[PDB]
């Protein structure tokens, strides 16, 4: 397991799976490579508090304080509802993005790996 | 506005049945008795969600498509001068309502099979007579029961996430013009235009890049912070996890459904909650105005510890599947004392067979006794209720109305009332006589004398108790018809009359009544901890304990 | 043969956790108090299909992944030549064990973050010693651990597919696993089930031979109507983690009374602060009392505990060593023996000093004429009764140091006290203490029909009733 990663490639499975295990390999980036992105690490804390401010328009300031107030009418518990989303940007063009986004990926992380692809249909 | 009534014909377990209802109702019963069953069809005729997919094959009363399914609900709408929702009803309603003053309304839902297509069609029709209903309007998915009625279900297997997206087009999905914060969101705007043409670090993901040369509210999760921590589990026990998804639903029947009548159908609400909460989940249900029309199904007698004014429904088995139904209501006479009558009553909603004593002295010799000779008495369905001596009533009321047997033992009293010396007042033959619906007797005078005091006055009043049971021998059998055991005197001395050569031998003691009732529950527990396997056989086959033999089912006596 | 104790070391919402352990353990708590999360500890160390995955980053408490995972549980195997499953251990440790320490066992579970492949390896120790484990020898992906113990994990029209599901996994445990030690792993039974179903199942839990070995995590007290010789363990509420345990037996004196005992106390090990009383009529007085005045009581943790004719001992004893607050309120008698006259035995004070620690007091004797008695012989052992509140002052301030409320005559008297002129207006008589007396259970229904709101109040402020500012838990300080 330290020296082969196999990457299989299917075109049942869509972006959604591959991403959500992107959610946290973007944070694999931001603290991997020797600190290559930590030029971009104060401001991608930058972007990090753009999510911030999404949490004060009226909208969701609304739904933080009544959901809250409705749950507090039981018990009364020390408790407390917050919300986060925590996305990011970039079936034909879907399978193109997830080639670039495996090539991505073993140029990456898989430097010191031997690299076996097993692409199916 | 109020439910009267349903009737369900031919629709699974249900071959013919009629229910009164209210605006609070509660289903209990047994296990595979149909309580989910019966919340199906207030699913299948007021929930639009359900009844485009049509009735299969094994909708059907034992799976034979030859006969039609039909359920019939009915509104009172008496109260139109007052109530908002008779006016949601009848401002969709406006042509069908025959007379000038039409009290009653009924909705009712059809549904005939095709074998060809295999396919049960539902067809609903409402309006003021029963003989005269006309179909429902409707173009194309939508018909008018669903400008007038939202039906939130809450089965025992939410999922947070599940609900959050698909109610995630009420919330977070307005303009609201500007909301004073436009500039915040032109900063939203700005920040994202020193990004997009600078992500390449030092040329290693934009030279990646080269070779081959706004609405982000979708996945929002909510989550749940307890106060001094600040890091985000996506892992949650599924206490809190259900009761945020009841904030979330009484949130949007307060919000988004403000123009409609909401109706709830929750199935098994104490399914990985705590007693606090079962507890605080009760309170909320019968007191405020959250859920002011529910149809509630349970398993937990702590949901019942703060019911008024709530029609109960037990689902039990007798020859067919059969609903019995109550109206409860705790009197104004009951208002001090009614948490203790509702923690006493809960308990034995769950049962078959109750047997009402009279304090805990009783429930130790008869557990002793039915500890000794039948010990899955409670397996079975068998009960043991403390009343507190004075609530007869109101637990008898509530019980035979459910089809629930009650059994009553008890004693015959003498009480002294208040400012009289020597005239007494019948107590046990009074609360016997006011179970069967009669009037009170009238009070005795009991001559003793100064002189005579301790247990010869006792013993004068014993004798008075035994002339008084003389007396009204026919009033004691038209008890005896209705499982009314009045003793004679007390329990300890139909005790004696059983055992009375052991309570001899154990107490020695040639008064073994009255060392029995110096101290009455220590004592008892005395006369417990020495007693035998034949003894209690020996009060068991008894004729005076015929109600042990009456609690446990058997045809032995 | 025997479970001892499970030492998390760390995990999910566990820092520092040590919980004495038997066969038959019962786990109970509030809601999110890591109920689950100890049955987990019992999954990634024994059960391989969860153990094949690895740790997570959310698996390490409050998400630090610089720690280390450590789960260590203690078998006791103290016999040898009548149990079976000590020769089933024995077999596969082989050399594990050692002479010296031939009556200990250790299981141990290691994990150490990689924070470059982001996974949470598990590594399985086991030994004699705590000091020198060794790892556990495996071929493939099967371990030796995994030819001793089998775990059989149960999660839940309805109803009945439950019970059959039971039926199916007690049958798979009698047919294919007779050479394997079977854990149970119930996560709560108590669902979709109806009540008379959940004594039955409890009376098959606690009774029959078929759960030898069980971790059950319950919110129910129908569920504990027939627990004997088990394992309580309560998961505390408070800002650190706090598990408690008891071990639960019922003695040969107890036994004619056990249904009652277990029924009453099963609803009470839900609680946080139990108020234990004597009657109903204590119970119908206080319910009125913290009816008009603290009417959300039971939703904050309160619960009142009817105990008569019991010598206190059983539920101080459970309740406090699972860590659950007990209050009793209390008044001394004077029981007359069986066979003799004019001898009384102080019986509260004897409860009370049970309670404390000490022993049994004599036996007073009184010269009262006896031949001329009346009501009187009544206000006699009244003043008798103050003479003995009298003279045992410092035992009674012991006594208030513990929780314990000893009344000086009765409730009655302490009641006359604080509305005494309320109870002259309602009874319109010139001793309404004596009219209660004659009928309990009727004329404390009669006085809590026409008591109000300042009453009550008058009730819970007065310092003779301090034992409800107690339950209720509102502390100036
Ligand atoms: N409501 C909409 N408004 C605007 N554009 C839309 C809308 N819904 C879908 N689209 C666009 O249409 C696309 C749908 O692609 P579609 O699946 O029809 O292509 P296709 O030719 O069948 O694909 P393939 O050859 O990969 O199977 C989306 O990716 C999106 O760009
Ligand atoms: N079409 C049908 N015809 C006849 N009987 C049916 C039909 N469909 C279901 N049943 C009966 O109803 C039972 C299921 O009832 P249901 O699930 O409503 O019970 P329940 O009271 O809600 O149970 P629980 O409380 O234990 O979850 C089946 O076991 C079967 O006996
Ligand atoms: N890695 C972790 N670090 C710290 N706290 C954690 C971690 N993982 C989970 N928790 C906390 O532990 C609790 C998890 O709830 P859990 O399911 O263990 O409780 P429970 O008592 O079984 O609940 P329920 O009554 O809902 O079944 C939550 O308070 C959660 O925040
Ligand atoms: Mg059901
Ligand atoms: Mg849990």
């Amino acid at each position: 397991d330290n020296v082969f990663k196999v990457i299989y490639i299917n075109p049942l499975v869509d972006l959604d799976k591959l991403f959500a295990q992107n959610k946290k390999y973007i944070f694999e980036e931001s603290q991997g490579n020797e600190s290559d992105e930590g030029i971009l690490n104060n401001i991608k804390s930058l972007t990090d508090q753009v999510n911030q401010q999404i949490g004060e328009m009226t909208i969701i300031k609304g739904f933080q304080q009544e959901i809250t107030s409705e749950y507090r009418s039981l018990k009364k518990e020390e408790v407390s509802i917050e919300l986060k989303s925590e996305m990011a940007i970039k079936d034909g063009r879907r399978k193109m993005l997830s080639y670039s986004i495996y090539n991505y990926l073993a140029k990456k992380k898989y430097e010191d790996k031997i690299v076996i692809y097993l692409i199916e249909e | 506005m109020k439910f009267s009534n349903i009737t369900i014909k031919n629709f699974r377990n249900f071959e013919k049945v009629n229910i009164n209802l209210d605006n609070k109702n509660v289903i209990f019963g047994m296990n595979d008795i149909g309580k989910t069953n019966f919340l199906y069809a207030l699913r299948f005729l007021l929930d639009k969600e359900i009844r485009k997919f049509g009735f299969n094959k094994s909708d059907y009363h034992k799976h034979d498509t030859s006969k039609k399914i039909e359920i019939i609900l009915t509104l009172d709408l008496s109260n139109y001068e007052k109530d908002e929702d008779t006016k949601k009803l009848i401002s969709v309603v406006k042509g069908a309502r025959t007379s000038a003053n039409a009290d009653v309304f009924y909705i009712a839902l059809e549904s005939k099979y095709d074998d060809k297509e295999l396919y049960g069609n539902i067809i609903l029709k409402w309006g003021s007579e029963l003989d005269n209903l006309i179909d429902i309007p409707g173009r194309g998915n939508i018909n008018a029961l669903d400008n007038v009625f939202k039906v939130i279900y809450i089965n025992p297997l939410v999922d947070l996430d599940k609900l959050f997206a698909q109610n995630k087009k009420y919330i977070f999905e307005e303009s609201q013009g500007n909301e004073s914060d436009e500039g915040i969101l032109n900063n939203i705007k700005s920040l994202t235009d020193q990004v997009n043409q600078q992500i390449g670090e030092m040329t290693i993901i934009k030279g990646f890049q080269q070779e081959i040369t706004k609405g982000f509210f979708s996945d929002i999760i909510p989550y749940i912070k307890k106060d001094g921590d600040s890091n985000y589990y996506p892992t949650s026990g599924d206490g809190r996890r259900k009761m945020l998804s009841y904030s979330i639903y009484n949130y949007l029947a307060k919000k988004k459904y403000e123009d409609k009548i909401v109706i709830y159908l929750i199935e098994e609400p104490e399914i990985s909650l705590h007693r606090s909460m079962q507890i605080a989940l009760s309170k909320q249900l019968f007191e405020q105005s959250t859920y002011k029309y529910f149809f509630l199904s349970t398993h937990s007698p702590e949901l019942l510890y703060e019911m008024d004014n709530t029609r109960l429904i037990r689902v039990h088995s007798t020859e067919k599947v059969v609903c019995s139904s109550h109206m409860y209501n705790v009197e104004e006479a009951y208002g001090s004392v009614k948490k203790k009558l509702n923690k006493a009553l809960s308990s034995a909603l769950f049962a078959e067979r109750v047997l009402l004593i009279e304090g805990p002295s009783e429930k130790i010799l008869f557990e002793k006794v039915l500890d000794e000779v039948e010990p899955e008495y409670e397996l079975n369905g068998g009960f043991l209720l403390e009343v507190g001596g004075t609530y007869f009533n109101h637990y008898v009321c509530t019980l035979n109305d459910l089809g629930i047997t009650h059994i009553i033992k008890t004693d015959n009293d003498l009480k002294s009332k208040k400012g009289k010396k020597g005239v007494y007042e019948l107590l046990g033959l009074n609360r016997c006589l006011n179970l069967l619906g009669r009037e009170n007797l009238d009070e005795i005078t009991i001559d003793i004398p100064e002189d005579i005091k301790g247990k010869k006055k006792k013993e004068r009043l014993n004798e008075r108790k035994k002339e008084i049971f003389k007396q009204y021998k026919n009033e004691v059998g038209e008890f005896l018809g209705e499982r009314i055991y009045l003793s004679e005197i007390d329990l300890e001395n139909d005790l004696y009359s059983a055992i009375g050569e052991s309570m001899k031998r154990i107490f020695e003691n040639e008064d073994p009544v009255h060392y029995l009732q110096k101290s009455k529950l220590f004592n008892m527990v005395e006369l417990v901890n020495n007693l035998s396997t034949k003894d209690c056989f020996d009060v068991f086959e008894h004729e005076k304990f015929a109600c042990l033999k009456e609690l446990v089912g058997s045809d032995r006596g």
